[PDB]
Formats: C-alpha cells, structure tokens, sequence
C-alpha cells in the first residue's frame, strides 16, 4: 500500500 | 460520556500516557473526552487526536484487508464452501471500523471544524475529514460508495484550497494533506494521473521552499517529501 | 454470553480468522465462547485458547510495565508532583489485566481442568493456571500477593508432577511448563537458584531424549530448549 | 525480561 500520514 | 467527570487536563495527560504505552484505543477515548469538553484543541492536542484514531483505524483496516482477502479467495473457482463465517467476521470488523470513522467524523462536525479559524487547525481537521471518509470508502460497496467518495474529495479539496492560500509549500500539514489526497486519487478515485501530478507538483514546490527553513523545520517536512517520492516510485 | 447463539465450529473457525488478522481480543472472546459450549477442547483448540489469552494479557502486561515505570519515577526524589493521573491510569490497566486473568482462571476452573484426564490436556491447563496466577502476582501488592504466588506455585507443581510421570522429557508442553515455572522461580518467588537448577536439569534431560524423535518432533522442542538456554545465559 | 511460552 502507498504511504499516508 | 464516560469521560465527562474527568478534568480536561487529566484527559490530555492520560492520552499522552496511553500513547507511551501504545494503548491507542484508550488514547482515542481520552482525546474524544477532551474534545467533548467543548474547548478548541491546541496544536499538540490535535496531534494526539490524530495519532490516536489513525492507529485505531489503522489496525482495523489491516485486519479488514486480511479478512477481505480470505473472503475473496473463498469465492474463487474451485474453493470449498465453508459457510457464512468469513463474511460474518469481515462484516463485524467492518462495522467496528465504520463506527470509529463515524465517531471521528462526528467530533469534527460537532464542533471542531466550525470553530477552527486558523489555517493550521482548519486544514488539519479537513484533512482528517477526508481521511475518515476515505477509510469509509475503502469498505463501501452499496448505494453510497459514490457519495462517500465525494465527501472525502470535498473535504480534501477545501483543505487544499486553504493550504495553498495560507501555508508555505513546506508546511508539514500542507504536505501531509497533499500526500493523502494523492493517495485518495490513486486508490479510491481511479485517478492515477491526478495522484502522480499532485505528488510531483507538491514535491517540487516544497523543494524550492526548503531554503527558507531552519534545520528543524527541514525535518518532518523533508520527511513527508520522502513519502511523496516513495509513492511516486511505486506508481511510475 | 454473547457467543451463546453461535455454533461451536463457527467460533473455532472465527478464532482462527481472528488469529490470522492479529485480532487477539476477538480470538479470546471466540475461544471463551467455544469453551462455554461445555465440550472438551482438542489439542489444536487448546492452542487457540492459549495463544489468544497469552497475546491479550501480554499486551496488557507490556502496557502495565510502561505505566508502572513512569509511576515509580514520579515517586523519586525531586520529581514534580503531577497529580493522581499516572496512578489512576496504571490502576485502570491493572484492573483490566486482572479481569482477563480472572476470566481465564474461571474457564480453567469451570470446567476445563476437572474434565481433563489425559496428561497432555491436564498439564496444559494446569500450566495455564500457573501462568495466569503468575500474571496476577506480577501486579499484586496487598494482603494476597502471597496467596496468589502460592496458587501459581501449586498449579505449576501439580503440572510438573504429572508431566514427569506421563510425558517424555522432550514433550513441548513439558518443556514449556518447565521454562515458565523456572521464570516463576526467578521473577516471582525470589528463588533464582531453583530457577537455574530447573532450567538446567530440564535442558539436559531433553538433550538426552532427542535421539528418539523424528525430524519434526525435533522442532518446537529444540525450539523451547533454546529458550531455556537463553534464560540460563541471562541468569548466569 | 526472560522468555516464557
Ligand atoms: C491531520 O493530519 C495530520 C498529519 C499532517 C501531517 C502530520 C503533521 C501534523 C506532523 O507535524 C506530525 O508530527 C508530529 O507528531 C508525530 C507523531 O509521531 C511521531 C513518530 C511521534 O513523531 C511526531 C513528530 O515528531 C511531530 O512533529 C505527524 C507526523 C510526522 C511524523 C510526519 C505523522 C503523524 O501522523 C502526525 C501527527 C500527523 C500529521
Ligand atoms: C499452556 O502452555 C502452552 C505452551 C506449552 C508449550 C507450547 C506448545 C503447546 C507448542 O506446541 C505450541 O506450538 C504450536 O502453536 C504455535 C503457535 O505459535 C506459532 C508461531 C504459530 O507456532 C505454533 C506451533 O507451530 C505449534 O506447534 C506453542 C508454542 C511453540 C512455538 C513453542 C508457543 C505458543 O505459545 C504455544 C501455543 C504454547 C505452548
Ligand atoms: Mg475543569
Ligand atoms: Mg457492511
Ligand atoms: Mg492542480
Ligand atoms: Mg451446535
Ligand atoms: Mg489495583
Ligand atoms: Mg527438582
């Protein structure tokens, strides 16, 4: 999965 | 509410203890109690709120993905029928996840967003609103997947408009909003070109603004920039 | 009980799903429901029960240790008074931990232990009884720390007596019982010499019995033997 | 802490 903050 | 009898300062203190103990459900409950005291949150308190719920729903999402994968395989050609249990348990986790998202969205709507006038707080809360509609969208299928997606988009867009007017390109909240809205485009909205364009433009404009910063401001910022680059490398 | 309406087989199936999803609280609730159906547990089901509660209480214990450490520092010379919150929150986690231990001990007493006739099941359940009294002892201070410690010792001792009569020295349940009883001696009972003696004798007698085993039986066994050796190296 | 299983 792609990175989120 | 079960936190109604506890002092606001004690709730904040205990949220920080819960964080240290990695008790994020407790952390989230303390911070909900603090929000419900009705006073605005400071910068540090907003971070406690976000960290708590991001970790709670993050675990739910990870579990949901495990179960959904098992469920999808159970529905492939040649798979033995094993009854309703996988669906039931996936539904159980999903309903719990939806409940946490609804709780966060309710705090934002009652009344964090309406009282947030400074760009930092308003963008922060609208980013959260986009984030929790995005999590609802990840599990949505029925007649409101589209309305849920548009709710996420609307919140992210309003946050973006404010962040571009009121914040420097290297502001960590502006950067994190762009990171997550770019992921929304790629993973939710079926708009990989928009996702890539947003991540690239954000990275490039942040690079050109780094010279204005102190060594410490050159930190979670360059940090979030690396996440933009990481995503771009995954996507291209 | 909230699991009273669910089939036993469905509870076991969902405990395995919960394990895969690392949802150990759910796993423990499913397995409590299964135990409360009143039938004996198979070997695999006993492992599900143990894994679920070990992970739940393991997280509680880790959090309790974090909070107790903060609390102890708050009571050192020169520490600023910050009010009752650290104690309160440590107490909250402690009470939750005690509740889980009491739940497990109740399942063992109603009626897993009394119906367990085979050495494997009886030793397994008595080891758990020792384990959960040991966790109660870790947080005990008042007029029953000593009774709680003796309850742990009594359960471990009965399990040991059976395991030595009925199980080969390399049996993984016998080995794990000895590992944990050795830790009880070192960490709870203030008996480091007994802890070392037990770990060494267990390791040596297991070594001498490895020749009787298949390649796979030479596995979680040599695995638990390494844990005995690890502890001996920590202690000497 | 020491190891338990
Ligand atoms: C609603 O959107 C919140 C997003 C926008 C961007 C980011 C900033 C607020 C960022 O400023 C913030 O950082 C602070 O909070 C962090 C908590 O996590 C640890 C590892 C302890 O580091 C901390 C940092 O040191 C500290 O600056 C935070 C992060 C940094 C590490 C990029 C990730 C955390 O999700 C968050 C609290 C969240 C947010
Ligand atoms: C009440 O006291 C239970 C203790 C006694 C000793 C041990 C044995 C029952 C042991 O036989 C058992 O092992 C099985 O269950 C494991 C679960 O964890 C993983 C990593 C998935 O590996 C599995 C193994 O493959 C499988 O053999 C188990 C362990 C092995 C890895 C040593 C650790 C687990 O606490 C337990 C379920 C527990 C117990
Ligand atoms: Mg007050
Ligand atoms: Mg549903
Ligand atoms: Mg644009
Ligand atoms: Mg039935
Ligand atoms: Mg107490
Ligand atoms: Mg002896």
């Amino acid at each position: 999965f792609p990175a989120t903050v | 509410g079960a936190m109604g009898s506890m002092e606001r300062a004690s709730l904040i203190q205990k949220a920080k203890l819960a964080e240290q103990a990695e008790r994020y459900e407790d952390m989230a409950a303390f911070m909900k109690g603090a929000v419900e005291k009705g006073e605005e949150l400071s910068c540090e308190e907003r971070n406690l709120l976000s960290v708590a719920y991001k970790n709670v729903v993050g675990g739910q999402r990870a579990a949901w993905r495990v179960l959904s994968s098992i469920e999808q395989k159970s529905n492939e050609e040649g798979s033995e029928e094993k009854g309703p249990e996988v669906r039931e348990y996936r539904e159980k986790v999903e309903t719990e996840l939806q409940g946490v998202c609804d709780t966060v969205l309710g705090l934002l709507d009652s009344h964090l967003i309406k009282e947030a006038g400074d760009a930092e707080s308003r963008v922060f809360y609208l980013k959260m609103k986009g984030d929790y509609y995005r999590y609802l969208a990840e599990v949505a299928t029925g007649d409101d997947k589209k309305r849920i997606i548009d709710s996420a988009r609307s919140a992210y867009q309003e946050a973006m408009d404010i962040s571009k007017k009121e914040m420097p390109p290297t502001n960590p909240i502006r950067l994190g909003l762009a990171l997550n809205f770019s992921v929304f485009h790629y993973e939710i909205a079926n708009s990989p070109e928009e996702a890539i364009s947003l991540a690239k433009t954000t990275f490039d404009e942040a690079m050109a603004d780094l010279h204005t910063l102190s060594e410490d401001s050159y930190k979670d910022s360059t940090l979030i920039m690396q996440l933009l680059r990481d995503n771009l490398t995954l996507w291209t």
